[PDB]
This record gives structure tokens, C-alpha cells and sequence, in this order.
């Protein structure tokens, strides 16, 4: 009758009587019932689905994160057969989200495997890990593909391409733009004094990534090469186990050459559409979460016309429609060469006319604007313009261009160097943060030839001068970081 | 199919194996329970006679496999809820590289509420310094594929599916397994064609146990016709 209080515990969680719990609980009974399995009665009134049983035994001392044999906590029970109040209930007496068994699954990848729907939300709003990993190497996303679910394949890989981008055009962060190929590098190593080898190539690289550690703030994400990704350091580690461990994005280059069109007037596009579905699924696995699609665009006299406009408003939404379906991040980069003669109210004129084609496919191929990056250039004159600018002026047009195309559902908007000097490229990159305007998007730096011009001359060839060019590189991270927040102010440069 | 709807909800699993090698004699009496919605196995083997002379990791794809999870385009392609509750003899025929053999039959069955199965493995000509009986694998299995095929000679499926195991030192074993599944009773019983499904297993050990056991967790997910 009163003998054995926790084998008869245990009889009436699990078939559901409510008039015989409470009957128990109040003589003297173990609420931490241990049996032979160790399974306590509250994975028992979560599994079946009772909601006035957890209410009753989280009131007198139950551990909400007792692991029994297999190391499975009752939060993973709680949302395995469907239930919505049992899960809400627990995550408010401080339950472990982050639960490993035996192989090592968070509970969130439970609910995408069975069938849920509302209560996959429920677990994203308190803090559950989104790159969760096991013995066996699959997360929440190469899961449900195989099972076949509509609102879990589409809707979950919305928040995880985005989380990436909070940490890329952070205020204070920043993207080192360095995917020099084969035939770009041998161009600058060349009146400098030296030659185009492999030990060149990758001796360059590892003195802005291996360096001080007054740069990890500043730098949110890295843009390499294929090429680079397969090679070490002299230390023992790789390259992308570097860059992330102080707090980085590890990109690749993916875009190749160009191809000549017919019938324009030196009218080019950008390669790189056959075989994106097979680097897509294994760039993810080394650490590539981002790539960098340049484009080669100029205004002359009717370049670009209905032609050029049209042609790259499809391929720059082709590419966004298969890195977004394994984990790379799309950075659509509209540079516009400024070659000839113009003024801001012509050069202004061009830059509304190609962005205006850049969004408008992307809302027909399903492009989620909330986890992609743009890369516009600035609204500079030409090199051959008699009739010169200040600072404010060209920052007035620049804001106003992009306002009229950009949406406001952009994580982050960043800028080039436009070919100009180091110390100049900086300084007209203050002035626009510094506009009396209303900007939704974040602003940031992402050159790829000024964040890296002194590194270069002070450098030489040698291996003493490693000290000396790693200097030069902390004063150019500093300057950039401020002058997209504000408070940059040109003192003795 | 009219046995799929006795499998809704929890069901207690009794494993009974005995089984006699090199004239040893041992017997291994396990119990948990399952679940054949979401395709869930929780078990927990005792050894009852103690120092098991055959390892544990080449033991694990032997009773249940009875609760897995079938998309809802599949359900028509079953056999091992078509002859419920009446059974099925499950026989197989375990080979191994330059070794041994082994010799299973299986009896899946329903007593009233308990999954009952009794194993009576066999199998003679082994070594004393191989993988077998000397213990020199590890305590780990990875994922495997289970491909089912047909027949329509004896009535029946031939399950045929190669897995491997690991060692301490570098080679690769490689296992032949010729699973034949034969009903019991003479009622509806449906015809699958060809298709794989997966195993998620997992091994451990439990610090509140002095004798020899195996804590297995394996996930069973079905996934399409190949």
C-alpha cells in the first residue's frame, strides 16, 4: 500500500492519472524517482503529452535537466511527439538548451526532423546554437531535406545566411578585399622587385592575416582565393582556422574571367555560372561562408546601354539562387569603372539606371534580400574631369543614389576605393556616414588595394622587414574603423 | 495496413539471445522500449553470464528493427508490420573476410503487450587470435546503409547489406550479411520493391553497473527508393 513510492510513481505519469500523482506528492514520496533506468518521472509527463503533471512536479524540486543513462534530457522528450505547452513551460525555470545525448544533437534538430512547426520558433527566441555539429557532421539544414518538409527547409536557412552578416558589416568591423589571382598579382610584384612564385604568393597573404592582435575587432571578414584555401602556414595550422578563431569570415573567390560580347562597344560580363552547384556543397565544409562576384562595367558614350543593363540583371540573381541553398553568402558587387569624362550629375545619372535591375530579378528567382551583401561603387568623377569637388559634395550624391534602389532589408552596404589614392579613399568614406540623413543599412569599409598600399612599398622582399610592414597595417585598420561610425577626425594625415 | 495502427504509442521491447560459440556457452536478456512514429530505440542490454567472449560493436543490427520511421509515400512498401501480430522468422547468415560465420534466427513476435524475440546464433570455426573472441576492436559504431531487395520464391524479402567495423591499428573490415525474413501466419502480407534506409547508432557505458552491458541508441530513418 505505502511501500515502493517510486515504482508507483512512475505507473501513474505515464498512463496519465491526475488523481493519483497528487496523492503521492503529498505523503512523502521522491520526486527524483532513480530506477533501474534512472528515468525520472518527468520524461514520462512530457513524453505522452500531460501538461497538469510538469506543472506539478516543477513545484516541489524536480531537476529539469536530469540526464538519465543515454543522456537525454526531458527537453528533448518534451518536443519529440508534438506538443507546443510542454516546451514553454520548461525553457521558464532555466532549462539546458544546448543538450547533447549520446551522439551529441541539440534539441532543435529533433524539431526539424519529426515535423514541428510553431515550436521550432519557440527554441530561436531564447538562444539555442545554429551550427550545431555531432560525431557524425550534419546540422539542422542537411537533415530535413532528405525528410521532405516545406516550412523547414526554406524558412530555417532564412536565419542562418542572415546571422553571418551581423558579424561581417558590424559598426567597428570591416572586409579585407584579397583575391589576387594569377593574373593580377604579377602585375604589382613586378616594379616592386621581385617575381610571381608560390612562396611569394603565399608568404604575402599570411602577413595580413598572422599578425597583431589589435586587428581582430576591426577586420569582421577575409576574402581569399581557391588556391589559398589549400595552403598551410609555417606555424601548422590553415588558413581558415586562423581567421575565425580571432574572430573573422573566411571568403573565397569563385568568379573567373571575363567574356567579350558582340555588336557593343567593349561591353563585357562575368564567368562563373557552370558548376556552381558542385564547389557550392564543398566550400561550405572547409569554412567559406561568402564569396566576392566582380563585374566589369564602364560609362563612355553609350555604354552601357539597354544591352549590358539587361544581360547583368539576370546573372547577378542566378548566382544567389544555389549559394543560398548549402550556406554561402551572395555579395553581389555592381563596380563601375570610372573611365572617361563626367561630372556628379552624369555619373549620378548611370549608377540609378543599373541598380535599378540588380533587385528587380531578385525578387522573381525567391533571392532573401535579409542575408545577402552589396558592394556599389562610389559616385566619383572621372580621372579626365577639369571641374573638381569637395568632400561634401560627392558624400551628398552618393546617399541619395543609393536610397532610390538599395532597400532598406540590407543587412549592410559597403564601398570601394574606386582606383584613387590611399589616404583620399579614406577620407570621403567619413563624409558619408556623416550625412544628415536617415540610413537603414549599416556602412562600413571594404577596399581591396588601400587597406593594403603600405604593406606593400615598406615591405621590399626580404624577411627582416616583417616587423616593419605589419606596422603600417594597424594605422590603416584603426583609420577605417572610425570613419563608418563618425568620429574621424584627420589629424597629421 | 491494419498491423501499422497497433504501433501507436510506447511498447515495451524484451530481448532474449542465447547463443553458443567455441563451446561457449552465453545468454544476453536486455528490455526498453520504442517507438515507431518518429522512429525512436532505447534500449539497454545486461550481459547475464558476464565476460562476453564475442565483441559488442559486430552485435548490434540483430532483433527490433521493426520501428521505423516510413515517409507517408512509403507506407505501402512494408513487411515487417504486414505480418502483425502474427510474426515473422527472421534467419540470418553473417560471413566476414577469413574468419568465421555466423548463424542467427530471429522470431519477432507479440506475446499480448511485450515484444518477445528469442536468438539462437550458432556458428562453429573461428580463430583465437583474430578480430573475434580476442578483444581488439574499439567501442564505436559509425552510420550504415541497409539495402532491401525481393523475392517471390520461398515468400519472403531477402535483406541483402554490407557494413564495416573498426580496429586499433589501420585495416578495414569489411562484413557479408544475408538477412531472409519469413512470415508465420498466412494473412495480408505486402510486397516492397527496392529501397534503403539508415542507421544512427551509438554506444556507451553506464557508471552505475559493475557487470558488462552496451547502452545502444540508434535512430532509424527511412529515405527513398534507390
Amino acid at each position: 500500500s505505502g511501500s515502493d513510492l517510486g515504482k508507483k510513481l512512475l505507473e501513474a505519469a505515464r498512463a496519465g492519472q491526475d488523481d493519483e500523482v497528487r496523492i503521492l506528492m503529498a505523503n512523502g514520496a521522491d520526486v527524483n524517482a532513480l530506477d533501474r533506468f534512472g528515468l525520472t518521472p518527468l520524461h514520462l509527463a512530457a513524453q505522452r503529452g500531460h501538461l497538469e503533471i510538469v506543472e506539478v512536479l516543477l513545484k516541489c524540486g524536480a531537476d529539469v535537466n536530469a540526464a538519465d543513462l543515454w543522456g537525454q534530457t526531458p527537453l528533448h522528450l518534451a518536443a519529440t511527439a508534438g506538443h507546443l505547452e510542454i516546451v514553454e513551460v520548461l525553457l521558464k525555470y532555466g532549462a539546458d538548451v544546448n543538450a547533447l545525448d549520446l551522439i551529441g544533437k541539440t534539441p532543435l534538430h529533433l524539431t526539424a526532423i519529426d515535423g514541428h512547426l510553431e515550436i521550432v520558433e519557440v527554441l530561436l527566441k531564447h538562444g539555442a546554437d545554429v551550427n550545431a555539429q555531432d560525431k557524425f557532421g550534419k546540422t539542422a539544414f542537411d537533415i530535413s531535406i532528405d525528410n521532405g518538409n516545406e516550412d523547414l527547409a526554406e524558412i530555417l536557412q532564412k536565419l542562418n545566411l542572415s546571422d553571418i552578416a551581423h558579424r561581417i558589416v558590424a559598426p567597428g568591423k570591416g572586409i579585407l578585399a584579397a583575391d589576387e589571382s594569377t593574373g593580377s598579382i604579377a602585375k604589382r610584384l613586378q616594379s616592386i622587385g621581385t617575381e610571381n612564385t608560390e612562396e611569394n604568393r603565399r608568404f604575402y597573404r599570411q602577413l595580413l592575416l598572422t599578425a597583431d592582435d589589435r586587428v581582430n575587432p576591426c577586420i569582421g571578414g577575409v576574402i581569399l582565393f581557391h588556391e589559398t584555401l589549400y595552403q598551410k602556414a609555417d606555424d601548422g595550422r590553415p588558413f581558415p582556422q586562423v581567421i575565425k578563431s580571432k574572430g573573422g569570415v573566411v571568403g573565397i573567390k569563385v568568379d573567373k574571367g571575363v567574356v567579350p560580347l558582340a555588336g557593343t562597344n567593349g561591353e563585357t560580363t562575368t564567368q562563373g555560372l557552370d558548376g556552381l552547384s558542385e564547389r557550392c556543397a564543398q566550400y561550405k565544409k572547409d569554412g567559406a561562408d561568402f564569396a566576392k562576384w566582380r563585374c566589369v562595367l564602364k560609362i563612355g558614350e553609350h555604354t552601357p546601354s539597354a544591352l549590358a543593363i539587361m544581360e547583368n540583371a539576370n546573372v547577378l540573381a542566378r548566382y544567389a539562387s544555389i549559394c543560398q541553398q548549402n550556406g554561402i553568402v551572395p555579395i553581389v558587387e555592381p563596380e563601375i569603372l570610372p573611365d572617361g569624362d563626367h561630372d556628379l550629375k552624369r555619373c549620378q545619372y548611370v549608377t540609378e539606371k543599373v541598380l535599378a535591375a540588380v533587385y528587380k530579378a531578385l525578387s522573381d528567382h525567391h533571392i532573401y534580400l535579409e542575408g545577402t551583401l552589396l558592394k556599389p561603387n562610389m559616385v566619383t568623377p572621372g580621372h579626365a574631369c577639369t571641374q573638381k569637388y569637395s568632400h561634401e559634395e560627392i558624400a551628398m550624391a552618393t546617399v541619395t543614389a543609393l536610397r532610390r534602389t538599395v532597400p532598406p532589408a540590407v543587412t549592410g552596404v559597403t564601398f570601394l576605393s574606386g582606383g584613387q589614392s590611399e589616404e583620399e579613399a579614406s577620407i570621403n568614406l567619413n563624409a558619408i556616414n556623416k550625412c544628415p540623413l536617415l540610413k537603414p543599412w549599416a556602412l562600413t569599409f571594404s577596399y581591396g588595394r588601400a587597406l593594403q598600399a603600405s604593406a606593400l612599398k615598406a615591405w621590399g622582399g626580404k624577411k627582416e622587414n616583417l616587423k616593419a610592414a605589419q606596422e603600417e597595417y594597424v594605422k590603416r585598420a584603426l583609420a577605417n574603423s572610425l570613419a563608418c561610425q563618425g568620429k574621424y577626425t584627420p589629424s597629421g594625415q | 495496413s491494419k498491423g501499422e495502427e497497433l504501433f501507436t504509442g510506447v511498447v515495451p521491447i524484451l530481448v532474449e539471445l542465447d547463443g553458443d560459440v567455441n563451446g561457449h556457452k552465453f545468454s544476453v536478456s536486455g528490455e526498453g522500449e520504442g517507438d515507431a512514429t518518429y522512429g525512436k530505440l532505447t534500449l539497454k542490454f545486461i550481459c547475464t553470464t558476464g565476460k562476453l567472449p564475442v565483441p559488442w560493436p559486430t552485435l548490434v543490427t540483430t532483433l527490433v528493427q521493426c520501428f521505423s520511421r516510413y515517409p507517408d509515400h512509403m507506407k505501402q512498401h512494408d513487411f515487417f508490420k504486414s505480418a502483425m501480430p502474427e510474426g515473422y522468422v527472421q534467419e540470418r547468415t553473417i560471413f566476414f573476410k577469413d574468419d568465421g560465420n555466423y548463424k542467427t534466427r530471429a522470431e519477432v513476435k507479440f506475446e499480448g503487450d511485450t515484444l518477445v524475440n528469442r536468438i539462437e546464433l550458432k556458428g562453429i570455426d573461428f580463430k583465437e587470435d583474430g578480430n573475434i573472441l580476442g578483444h581488439k576492436l574499439e567501442y564505436n559504431y559509425n552510420s550504415h546503409n541497409v539495402y532491401i531487395m525481393a523475392d517471390k520464391q520461398k515468400n519472403g524479402i531477402k535483406v541483402n547489406f554490407k557494413i564495416r567495423h573498426n580496429i586499433e591499428d589501420g585495416s578495414v573490415q569489411l562484413a557479408d550479411h544475408y538477412q531472409q525474413n519469413t512470415p508465420i501466419g498466412d494473412g495480408p502480407v505486402l510486397l516492397p520493391d527496392n529501397h534503403y534506409l539508415s542507421t544512427q547508432s551509438a554506444l556507451s557505458k553506464d557508471p552505475n553497473e559493475k557487470r558488462d552491458h552496451m547502452v545502444l541508441l540508434e535512430f532509424v530513418t527511412a529515405a527513398g527508393i534507390t
